[PDB]
């Protein structure tokens, strides 16, 4: 709770902030971990085995 | 909110609107 | 903030720059910075 | 309201919150597991398997028609 | 043990709708959560047993309708395709369910409310494992049924009553287009089951005499059948119900119509595939109104400022994705979209809802902005829906929306281009009203109250459970699904799905296409995301040009007020018929027209008659 | 949960009063009049009512959103509503 | 005040008229991106030969006599 | 008469089309930080016509501003959700007063 | 007030009155003359024209002669 | 009301079925367009009627009207499922219809006056009486589950048989019905109170909530099961369909 003008602003309790960077951290990092897997596939630099 | 016991001691409204009979007596 | 009009609304908007509420593009993409380094010790790690 | 207070429904009206809902609750369950045995006992014997499953299932516990109706020809 | 997955919601609501006076507010919820939970453990097992078993399970109870020959019993058919709704819908019921015991923490009729949402999982249980075409038919009007009671569950509001009337209204010529199809069907089979019409769905060539038209059996039947589809999942010719329909609860948004019942239409087209496959008539008209209905929502969806309704047409154009995938005769590939839409759109309406409430129930996003900080999970949880939405490269919404316009392309035939347009056009307006509803919710200076700001808490924990789950499912489910059900000749589906050998492109998808194809989507995507940020985040904000512009503001006003349909179909049809009901029908036919050469109008010329006998 | 006091209204209805350009903040009275204490223009006091009523969060019906010409009306109306 | 005799039923910049004409002109739109759809002619621009399947195309695992 | 009513009635409804245009105003400029110089521009077009005297020239004018103030409108306003038209009304009413249930109505003799 | 009967009001007492004593209403105008002779006297011919035909084709189908409906 | 719905408009159909349909076999089949004809208007004409009044029992008497017309399309199409299907029609409608005039009764004695406005929001003063009307609704309308939809998809199935066209006309009555059906309950159940109108309520005493009870009990037996009552009739109905029929 921070008071600028007569509004307050009730801060978010640790938890939610801690899931929700924990959450979007997980996405980054799987998207990034998939790009490195398969990332040329889609591209069509090289298929999988086909050739 | 879920160990506090409720205030409605018995449910709103008589059943079939009917006032229940006099004590230690029968419908 | 131009005219009688604009001063006098942008004035009762003061209260818009709270530093909670002020700048929130920081904040548009929480969680890229420690995907990143958790990416990058796993990528250094494998070799 | 006032009046609302009054009124008798099944549901149990606006803002419901009998004293003994624990207790009543506990009952609901009870009452639920013993109505819930006779369908789950009626289910196991009225299902019919025709292929036998790749790995053991849990349904192979108490289901006894597995591979039963492999005999098409002379079904009724 | 599989009739334990149908009838625990039925129990519960029986119970938490009976003896709710006795349970209270949370013995209510206690009971329909923990049914509808063990349901979808049950349906869990039910998973690991049938599709990855390769075991189906048939289990009749008791003849329903005995005729001559219209047998049309109490059965379930549990298979591939049965299993995979299964875990979807309990799942999703399950999780709105918990979300409800926060959200409906004030109401003061939470009991009916989770009655309602009991008794609508347990219809859309028989909807989905219906063995014959009646049972289908039974969960397929109770499930409307359902909607049209949690529509106005809020009784005292007048909007919420029209919109489920006219919901109903829709539903019912849905309803009416399904019964015909139905009776089609066993005027040629004599039959409902679903084996035996699957079965004997090849031999019949002939034509039949239908209203005056000498047309094919089969491709009347799939046409009529294709119009209950239509119907209930909103598409091109009925869909103005969906977006009213938002007047009810969000949890009931989430469930009733991002998940189920608007799926109903897809789940019994991909169920109906033996039998639609030798119509090809039928999955022409099908692909031309999903295509028309995806581009239609895309485009009415990026002028609304209500937050509610620029989901639903985000569900209506993921609908449309998904029926004219369909109509390329790729069944596999729409239920895997159906399946990846019932997260990040569960997950959209639900975040969009716990916004909603904490914001005092502002519903306006010109109303709200610079939430991303107080709000850090809920925004979290809304960017990765919104990335899954647009097709993020390498998330649940990119292993199924790509791989349906890829497939939309290589259907080298005039209503395939047709469709892959569409859907081309659509990812670009998709992405630009999703970023927008992003930008304008959280990320742009604040445009809302004092009072709204200083009464803010983000989600409890019944409130945020249901979200991490969704998250995580949008997050990886799509890859994991992706090999078993999309995969080059996976036995997954077994008999559920039937796709002729001369309609197979799936291997050319893949490998014939130029990388371009497979790169449209996302920089259609990219480009709507930089028109979004350019038009909302910083921009001069020439809007000036709507209110000079005489073109401009008629052009707002046509993709605001969805295309025109409300205000034309009421005029044109609602208030014609209205006049239909009285000025003719009740005027003139039966007034006095009747009664004049009737028994008093001139027939008491008998006064005038019998008092002359005198003479 | 609880409307807020009426000098709690007084407060936020005179500092929005106060925070106006045209206006002297020098006496602004609870008791004043627009166009008999203040002498204001006619439009101006429409845009005082409006940043009121977003103040405050209420939808003042426009009949008489124009009748509100005393700093002494404007707080009895935003009392006297229960949803604000 | 007597009450109206249809006292049973009761977009405002718009009429009706000119809103059926907005309508019409998005629908014609449809109908005109058909026709480039149809015009387009995407049929003979396959770029590969219809597949062909063993055994006769699976005549006999279709249903056909065998 | 003319002087205290015919006159001073316009005065009330250039005050309705001001409060009306400023609020479509805002509902455009959907951002505040754009609002300003649309509402600065908008007072300036009331405030430039402050020089007449004679109603021969002003009412038309008044019928003009409503004229286009109602093709500018926004189509889809903003309405507060407990306000009437809104998406909160009527959602949990206060139940009406004076209602009365009787209990034992239908009972033989 | 200890009566459950309604408080009936004038204006919907004598508006419902109204709609139902609509059977000495009538004045025989054009309006009426056209509207029962098309939607009372033409729209039944067409839909029994519909089904009769319908048993026709029917029966031209299955090289049955047309049966006589009358 | 319930003699003359129940019983009294059910001795046209079964006149019908016991000296017309069998005494004449090649007059009955000469007059069936004629049949489907009058039958078909009936139900749209009746069915659209229904929406423009105002009187609580002149609405649910116009649903008896499309419903009755319904049964004899069911009859004159000549087969198991049409003629067959019809009597469970009449099984059904002389339950679900007398049981709305029961509704209504319920309403007519406490208040009396019939007029739809008057009515408005008894869902928070009678939540017995609304919980029973809108199952009698959701029967009126024709819902699975319900002694209704049996034989009304049961004639539908005997009619499509014998003429596509009459089925689809009769299946528009599902669409209507539902209509009005449901706007009916919508206007006297759900909504505001109106203290100015009305203010004292009752909701259902002991003998309304008895009364009820079969007709809820027989309306889902033979909604869920009309197995018992079907394999009752299949050896009269099936002599029925054939009489002047030697092949
Ligand atoms: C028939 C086949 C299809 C069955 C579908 C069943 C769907 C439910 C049908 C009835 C729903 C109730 C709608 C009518 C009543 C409207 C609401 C009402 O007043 O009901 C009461 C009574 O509560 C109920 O709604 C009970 C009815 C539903 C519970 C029983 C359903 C049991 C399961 C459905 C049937 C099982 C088989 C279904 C499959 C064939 C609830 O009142 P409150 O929520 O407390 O608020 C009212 C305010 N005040 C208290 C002041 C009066
Ligand atoms: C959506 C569209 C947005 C709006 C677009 C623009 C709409 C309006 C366009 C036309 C506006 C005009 O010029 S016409 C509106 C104003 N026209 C005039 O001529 C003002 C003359 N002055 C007076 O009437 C009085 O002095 C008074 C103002 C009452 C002051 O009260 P006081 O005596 O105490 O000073």
């Amino acid at each position: 709770g921070i008071t600028y003008k007569g509004v307050t602003v009730h801060t978010p309790k640790t938890w939610h902030t801690v899931t929700g960077k924990g959450l979007c951290a997980v996405m980054w990092f799987w998207i990034l971990y998939r790009a490195k897997q398969d990332g040329p596939v889609v591209m069509g630099w090289r298929h999988p085995w086909d050739g | 909110r879920w160990a506090t016991p409720g205030h409605e001691e018995r449910p709103k409204g008589y059943f079939m609107n009917r006032t229940p009979p006099a004590p230690g007596q029968s419908r | 903030p131009l005219g009688t009009t604009g001063e006098f609304f942008r004035r009762r908007d003061e209260w818009r720059k709270h530093p909670m509420l002020s700048n929130q593009m920081r904040h548009a993409l929480p969680g890229i910075g420690i995907g990143v380094g958790a990416f990058c010790v796993y990528l250094v790690g494998e070799q | 309201g006032d009046f609302r207070a009054k009124v008798w429904s099944m549901t149990g009206g606006p803002n419901c919150r009998p004293k003994h809902w624990r207790r009543n609750t506990a009952i609901a369950m009870f009452g639920v597991f013993l109505v819930c045995i006779p369908i789950a006992k009626l289910s196991a014997k009225l299902e019919q398997r025709p292929h036998m499953p790749v790995r053991p299932i849990p349904s192979q516990i108490w289901c006894k028609n597995f591979g039963t109706k492999d005999d098409y020809e002379k079904e009724h | 043990m599989y009739l334990l997955i149908v009838f625990l919601p039925l129990l519960g609501s029986s119970v938490a709708g009976f003896f709710g006076r006795f349970l209270g507010s949370e013995g209510s919820a206690i009971m329909t959560t923990t049914c509808v939970s063990f349901s979808s453990i049950l349906s869990l097992i039910a998973f690991y047993e049938v599709a990855l078993g390769a075991s189906a399970c048939y289990l009749r109870i008791a003849p329903w309708i005995s005729s001559e020959m219209f047998d049309a019993s109490w059965g379930f058919l549990f298979d591939s395709l049965t299993v995979v709704m299964l875990i979807v819908v309990t799942f999703i019921s399950s999780l709105v369910h918990l979300y409800s015991i926060s959200y409906m923490s004030e109401d003061p009729h939470s009991p009916r409310f989770m009655c309602y949402l009991s008794i609508f999982t347990f219809f859309m249980l028989m909807l989905v494992t219906g063995d014959n075409f009646l049972q289908l038919f039974l969960g397929w009007e109770g499930v409307g049924l359902a909607s049209y009671l949690l529509i106005h569950f809020w009784f005292t509001r007048l909007q919420a009553d029209k919109a489920a009337i006219k919901a109903m209204l829709v539903n019912r010529v849905g309803d009416f287009g399904l019964a015909l199809g139905i009776l089609g069907c066993f005027t040629l089979f004599q039959t409902v089951d679903f084996s035996t019409i699957f079965a004997c769905a090849s031999v019949p060539r002939n034509s039949w005499i239908f209203c005056n038209m000498r047309l094919n059996a089969i491709s009347l039947i799939c046409i009529l059948l294709f119009i209950g589809a239509v119907g209930k999942s909103a598409q091109i010719g009925l869909h103005t119900w969906l977006p009213d329909a938002m007047e009810g609860p969000t949890p009931v948004s989430a469930l009733i119509h991002a998940a189920t019942m608007v799926t109903a239409g897809v789940f019994m087209i991909a169920r109906c595939s033996p039998l639609f496959e030798y119509s090809p008539t039928a999955l022409i008209v099908i692909t031309f109104a999903g295509a028309m209905t995806s581009f239609l929502a895309a485009t009415t969806g990026i002028l609304q400022n209500d937050l509610k309704r620029v989901i639903a047409y985000s569900t209506c154009s993921q609908l449309g994705y998904m029926i004219f995938a369909c109509g390329i005769s790729n069944y596999s590939v729409s239920v895997f979209h159906l399946m990846n839409h019932a997260f990040f759109k569960a997950l959209l309406f639900l975040s969009a809802g716990s916004v909603i409430h904490a914001m005092s129930d502002e519903q306006d996003m010109r109303k709200m902005g610079g939430l991303a900080s107080s709000f850090p999970l809920t925004y979290a949880m809304m960017l990765i829906g919104s990335l899954s939405l647009i097709g993020f490269p390498f998330l649940t919404g990119f292993y199924s929306k790509d791989v349906i316009l890829e497939l939309a392309y290589t259907k080298y035939t005039i209503s395939g281009n047709f469709a892959f347009w569409l859907g081309s056009v659509s990812v670009l307006f998709t992405s630009y009203y999703s970023f927008r509803l992003l930008f304008l919710t959280f990320l742009v200076p604040t445009n809302s109250f004092g009072r709204d700001i200083s009464r803010c808490h983000d989600a409890p924990i019944p409130m945020a459970i249901p979200l991490i789950l969704l998250a995580l499912g949008s997050l990886f489910v799509g890859y994991l699904a992706k090999d078993m059900m999309i995969g080059l000749g996976t036995n997954f589906w077994a008999n559920s799905l039937l796709v002729l050998p001369k309609n197979e492109i799936l291997a050319e998808s893949e490998f014939a296409a130029p990388t371009i194809i497979k790169l449209i989507p996302i920089l259609f995507s990219t480009l709507g995301a930089f028109v979004a940020y350019n038009v909302n985040l910083v921009a001069d904000q020439f809007q000036r040009a709507f209110q000079t512009s005489t073109f401009c503001n008629r052009l707002y006003s046509f993709f605001n007020k969805r295309w025109f349909f409300d205000q034309v179909l009421n005029d044109f049809l609602v208030r014609s018929f209205l006049r239909f009901g009285y000025e003719v029908s009740f005027e003139a036919l039966d007034k006095g027209a009747i009664e004049i050469l009737g028994p008093y109008g001139i027939s008491y010329t008998f006064r005038r008659l019998a008092e002359r006998i005198s003479q | 949960d609880d409307h807020l006091s009426r000098e709690a209204v007084v407060d936020r209805v005179l500092d929005v009063v106060k925070s106006f350009p045209k206006v002297d903040p020098s006496k602004v009275t609870p008791e004043v009049h627009f166009q008999n204490d203040l002498g204001l223009d006619s439009l101006d006091t429409v845009e005082i009512v409006m940043a009121i009523e977003e103040e405050f969060k209420l939808e003042i019906p426009d009949k008489e959103a124009d009748k509100i010409d005393s700093c002494s009306l404007a707080i009895e109306y935003v009392y006297n509503h229960p949803m604000s | 005040k007597p009450l109206s005799v249809n006292d049973e039923l009761m977009a405002d910049t718009v009429g009706k008229y000119e809103a059926l004409a907005w309508l019409s002109g998005g629908l014609g739109f449809f109908v005109g991106l058909g026709l480039l759809a149809v015009l387009n002619d995407k049929a003979s621009k396959v770029p590969f030969t219809p597949r062909v399947y063993p055994y006769d195309n699976l005549r006999v695992e279709l249903g056909g006599e065998p | 008469a003319a002087y205290f009513a015919r006159r001073a009635a316009q005065k009330e409804r250039v005050r309705i089309l001001y409060r009306r245009a400023l609020k479509d105003t805002l509902n455009w400029a959907v951002h505040r930080h754009i609002f300003y110089r649309d509402a600065s521009d908008l007072r300036e077009k009331f405030n430039v016509n402050q020089d007449v005297e004679d109603v021969d020239r002003i009412d038309k004018l008044i019928a003009h501003g409503e004229a286009e103030y109602n093709k500018w409108r926004h189509p889809d306003p903003y309405i507060v959700p407990w306000a009437p038209g809104g998406s909160k009304f009527c959602r949990n009413p206060t139940p009406p007063a004076g209602i009365e249930i009787v209990y034992n109505y239908g009972l033989e003799d | 007030g200890g009566g459950m009967e309604t408080n009936k009001n004038k204006f919907i007492e004598d508006w419902g009155s109204a709609r139902e004593n609509l059977e000495h209403n009538f004045r025989w105008t054009r309006r009426n003359f056209a509207l029962i002779g098309i939607f009372g006297i033409a729209l039944p011919i067409i839909v029994y024209k519909g089904i009769v035909k319908d048993f026709h084709m029917q029966d031209e189908d299955a090289g049955r002669p047309h049966r006589k409906f009358l | 009301s319930v003699i003359l719905a129940g019983i009294l408009l059910k001795f046209g159909t079964y006149g019908f079925l016991r000296f017309s349909i069998p005494m004449f076999p090649e007059a009955t089949l000469c007059f069936t367009p004629f049949i489907y004809t009058l039958s078909a208007i009936a139900i749209i004409y009746t069915s659209l009627t229904t929406l423009r009044q105002i009187d609580l029992k002149k609405i649910i008497a116009y649903s008896s009207v499309a419903h009755m017309n319904l049964v004899t399309i069911g009859m004159f199409s000549l087969n198991i499922q049409g003629i067959g299907g019809s009597i469970l029609l009449m099984l059904s409608h002389g339950l679900v219809s007398s049981a709305l005039f029961l509704c209504v009764g319920v309403l007519y004695d406490r208040h009396k006056t019939r007029l739809v406005r008057y009515y408005g929001g008894l869902v928070s003063t009678m939540p017995n009486f609304s919980t029973i009307f809108f199952f009698f609704t959701l029967a009126n309308m024709s819902l699975p589950g319900t002694s209704s939809f049996i034989g009304e998809f049961l004639i539908l199935v005997g009619a499509f048989q014998r003429n596509s066209l009459v089925a689809t006309l009769a299946a528009l009555g599902m669409i209507l019905g539902a209509a009005y059906s449901l706007w009916l309950y919508n206007r006297v159940v759900s909504g505001n109170l109106k203290p100015d109108f009305l203010h004292k309520f009752s909701d259902l005493n002991g003998r309304e909530v008895f009364i009820f009870i079969p007709f809820l009990v027989g309306l889902v037996w033979m909604g869920v099961y009309p197995k018992v009552f079907l394999d009752c009739m299949h050896t009269s109905v099936s002599n029925l369909v054939q009489h002047g029929k030697f092949h």
